[PDB]
């Protein structure tokens, strides 16, 4: 899982 | 001669980061469910503060994300912010 931050 | 791995204390100041993993996922190391540096854009802040790819989050702003879920490594996460990490 590749969150945005 | 080489550096087989070290720990950094880097402090970014804006994040152009995409944080992977997490106790709870699939992990973005084959056996590591710890918080990793997936993607950095080449231009943002954390690229200039010495942040890299495959990088171990292992602190964010005095918080220990050593083995912490990953709501807990964003929440953290989402001014200035300075991160501390291991590497290989």
């Amino acid at each position: 899982i590749e969150s945005e931050v | 001669a080489r550096i087989e791995e070290e720990e950094l204390t880097l402090t970014i100041l804006r994040l152009g980061i995409s944080i992977a993993g997490g106790k709870g996922s699939t992990p973005y190391k084959g056996d590591d469910e710890g918080i990793f540096i997936s993607r950095v854009s080449e231009e943002g802040p954390a690229a200039r503060a010495g942040v890299r790819v495959g990088d171990k989050l292992l602190e964010v702003n005095g918080v220990a994300l050593q083995g912490a879920e990953h709501h807990e490594a964003v929440e953290a996460l989402r001014t200035a912010v300075q991160m501390r990490v291991w590497r290989e």
